[PDB]
């Protein structure tokens, strides 16, 4: 039952020191060598660098006086000494698959997400999506909610505080003109099986919003 | 298979004082072909010497032959010499480690044990005596392994760990009244460089009942050790060191080290390529590696280095003809001084 | 320092087919190489560590092998779940290294092609009074790709659109996608009808609606 869990992911202002910190469960820390990845949305993995359990460093040619990988007794930490624009991405966590190796690395953590922007947080406006009511009405329809103009990742769109599952389709975000993402989320369900509520939720922002749609 | 990072314990005294101090370890075998352009790359390459990541030229002699599939006997065979470059190996130049003193450099290198197929390196690092108060532990890749450099500080006064009590290596008149003699572990390593002080041949012809006439066309150059993990370097041959004499005679009488494989047979090879007759003989042998397969030739004043994985260099000097010497070289010997 | 480097980019396969993925270093590494597999939104999953060794619980349809430089990773019986990026990462040497993970290649899984239905959404009433409006169209359970246009009392749309397609279902390879078309409040109530035509191939599914009918 061996995890992992990355933590600190957070907006943040270019140039502004950021740190992650990667917890442990399941194993000894002491025993196993850390790596951190690191994966631009739509991207790649990058390879930023591995703390073996001496606690010496080594990095990547490129990453090297960009970041800085330390260990604990119970933690891996990664510091971003002067992020830019170019250092937003979901940073993972990886421990080596053996001990005294450092040739693959399993299990990983679920990732961390940072967001280097001069933008400020930005809460979401939730609109309805509901079908043009002069069109005829059938035993099933499709309702939905528009997730707009938010920064940064992530948002939780759940429908009747997730006891609702079947037929609901989140598309993925998508990064606008400007730096605010957006998405939506739709369901399909009878029309007896009336009303449904979607929640939107954004951590960053500490916002919780109901949305209860219906046919108009 | 997946474990490739070993750990290099190097030992410290409580105080620190032209000591340098050196670690070991033997990594497992890879395969030949692979240690091509393999050189150490340390995370702490801010305090570590230029030179020895440079290439040296060494003349590869291999051996090659057909057998039928259950055989250990060959058929046939014939060895090929080929010059190759090499990088990271345990050249030292003269006045290196002197220097690296003075400038804080520590000295990465590796020695490369073996057969025809596959190969045991052993890497090393020697480091000032002031490499021992900070104690950072230090990062070295080396091919496909990863070393941790972990420094431990033992219970002694400036001296060496040596079954649990502590021996300081000395002297003279002072001797005579009280004197322990403790056998000390000791590694050393050939410095190739010109000069009518080091003609070493000259010694070996003293020493020894070699029949070896004309020692001025021989290699040039001194062993330079360090003992107990912990002394300033001696320097081999010295006449008047009987240390110094102590480990020049283990080197000639045990060329191979103080520490199965079965001869397939005796063979010459060019040393270098370009060589007009055969220059050095050996044995090819087949077996797991076990001796050091780095050497450097007798019979050439500049010294050649030779790379002969899968074949025991000559290494007896009762005739100088086509002979080699060691390029590194471990074992034991016996010093005057007193446990604290 | 090695460098890895996969082709093909991406590779379309049929279900229950074979694919062929190939990686390639710049120096050998032996046989320190792994193959990881990433769906979108999903964090990598190691397969295969050295050469052709599987991790615990994944099918024997995941084979690789290879050996020094050249190195395969092939998919038999190819399933809707096996639609992913894979890539390989090599830890033979960390010395001069600017990644150890390949480019990666993204493996699309043909299943059956099914045609897609398309539903528009107006915007709401709330949108409107916020001075910018977003009309939201989405094509549901479609194989293969489809291409969107907007055009707004006949005339094609060329800026402010936005696309969001959804990761390859699991069980029957399908696609979703959501097309959204972002005006100003002045420039939507200076026109009638907005439809959204969805087309794939020649085949093209169109809906609409009428400002003043919503
Ligand atoms: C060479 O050394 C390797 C390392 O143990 C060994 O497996 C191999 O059998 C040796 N080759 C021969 C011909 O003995
Ligand atoms: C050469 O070998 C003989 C015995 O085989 C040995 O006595 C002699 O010391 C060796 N040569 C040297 C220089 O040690």
């Amino acid at each position: 039952g061996q995890s992992l869990e990355e933590s600190g992911g957070r907006l943040v202002t270019p140039g502004t020191p950021l740190t992650l910190t990667c917890t442990v469960s399941g194993f000894s820390l002491s025993n196993y060598n850390m790596q951190w990845v690191r994966q631009a949305p739509g991207k790649g993995l990058e390879w930023i660098g591995i703390v073996y359990t001496g606690g010496v460093a080594w990095y990547a040619r490129w990453a090297k006086g960009r970041f800085t990988i330390s260990r604990t007794s119970t933690t891996v930490d990664l510091k971003i000494t002067s992020p830019t624009t170019e250092d937003t991405a979901t940073y993972f966590c990886a421990r080596a698959y053996t001990s005294n190796s450092d040739i693959v690395f399993d299990p990983w953590g679920p990732g961390t997400l940072v967001t280097v922007s001069s933008g400020q947080p930005k809460a979401p406006s939730v609109f309805p999506l509901a079908p043009c009511c002069g069109d005829t009405p059938s035993s099933t329809v499709t309702l939905g909610c528009l997730v707009k103009g938010y920064l940064p990742e992530p948002v939780t769109v759940t429908w009747n505080s997730g006891t609702l599952t079947n037929g609901v389709r989140t598309f993925p975000s998508v990064r606008q003109s400007s730096g605010l993402y957006s998405l939506s989320s739709v369901v399909s369900v009878t029309s007896s099986s009336q009303p449904v509520t979607c929640n939107v939720a954004h951590p960053a922002t500490n916002t919780k919003v109901d949305k209860t749609v219906a046919p108009s | 298979s997946l474990r490739n990072v070993y750990d290099m314990k190097i030992e410290c005294p409580h105080t620190v004082s032209e000591n340098s101090v050196i670690g070991y370890v033997e990594l497992p075998p890879m395969p030949l072909a692979d240690t091509a352009q393999m050189v150490p790359e340390s995370s702490c390459s801010m305090d570590n010497h230029q030179s020895i990541n440079t290439i040296t030229k060494y003349t590869q002699v291999i051996w090659r032959g057909k057998a039928d599939p259950g055989q250990s006997s060959q058929n046939s065979f014939e060895t090929v010499s080929t010059e190759v470059d090499l990088k990271g190996t345990c050249v030292l130049k003269h006045k290196m480690v002197e220097e690296s003193y003075r400038s804080r450099k520590s000295i990465t290198c590796y020695d490369l044990s073996c057969n025809s197929t596959f190969c045991k390196p052993t890497l090393y690092m020697i480091v000032p005596i002031h490499a021992c108060n900070m104690m950072k532990s230090c990062l070295i890749a080396l091919g496909p392994y990863r070393v941790q450099v972990v420094y431990e500080r033992t219970y002694c006064m400036t001296g060496v760990l040596i079954e649990g009590k502590c021996f300081v290596p000395d002297v003279s008149i002072i001797k005579h009244g009280i004197f322990d003699i403790a056998s000390v572990h000791v590694v050393c390593f050939f410095v190739a460089v010109k000069g009518n002080t080091y003609k070493l041949f000259e010694q070996v012809k003293k020493s020894f009942e070699s029949t070896c006439n004309d020692t001025e066309n021989k290699v040039q150059g001194y062993y330079i050790c360090i003992v107990g993990g912990n002394s300033a370097p001696i320097y081999v041959p010295t006449l008047d060191d009987f240390r110094s004499m102590e480990a020049f005679t283990g080197i000639f009488k045990s060329p191979h080290g103080e520490d199965s494989y079965s001869i397939v047979g005796p063979a010459n090879a060019k040393v270098p390529h370009s060589a007009s007759s055969d220059t050095l003989s050996l044995i090819a042998y087949s077996g797991i590696p076990s001796y050091s397969s780095l050497s450097i030739l007798t019979s050439s004043t500049d010294a050649k280095h030779v790379f002969s994985p899968g074949l025991f260099p000559k290494l007896n000097h009762t005739n100088c003809d086509k002979s080699a010497i060691p390029l590194t070289w471990t074992g034991m010997i016996d010093l005057p001084g007193y446990y604290e | 320092g090695q460098v890895l480097t996969q082709t093909p980019a991406s590779v379309s396969a049929a279900v229950g087919g074979t694919v062929t993925i190939k990686c390639q270093a710049s120096q050998s590494v032996s046989t320190a190489l792994a193959w990881y597999q990433q769906k979108p939104g999903q964090r990598p999953k190691l397969l295969i560590y050295l050469a052709s060794t599987l991790t615990s619980g994944v099918p024997s349809r995941f084979k690789g092998s290879g050996s020094g430089t050249e190195f395969t990773l092939t998919i038999s019986g190819v399933e809707c779940d096996d639609a992913a990026t894979y890539y390989c990462q090599q830890g033979y040497s960390y010395s001069n290294v600017d990644n150890s993970f390949g480019g990666g290649t993204e493996v699309v899984v043909k299943g059956d092609p099914v045609a897609p239905s398309v539903l528009i959404f107006p915007p709401a009433a709330d949108q409107v009074a916020t001075g910018t409006v977003t009309i939201v169209c989405v094509a549901n359970k479609y194989f293969p790709d489809v291409t969107v246009t907007w055009e707004v009392d006949g005339t094609t749309q060329t800026t402010g659109i936005e696309n969001s397609k959804t990761p390859q279902n699991s069980a029957d390879c399908t696609y979703n996608l959501s097309s959204t078309l972002t005006l100003t409040s002045t420039q939507y109530n200076s026109h009638k009808e907005y439809t959204c035509k969805v087309t794939q191939g020649t085949t093209s599914v169109v809906q609409s609606f009428n400002r003043g009918d919503c």
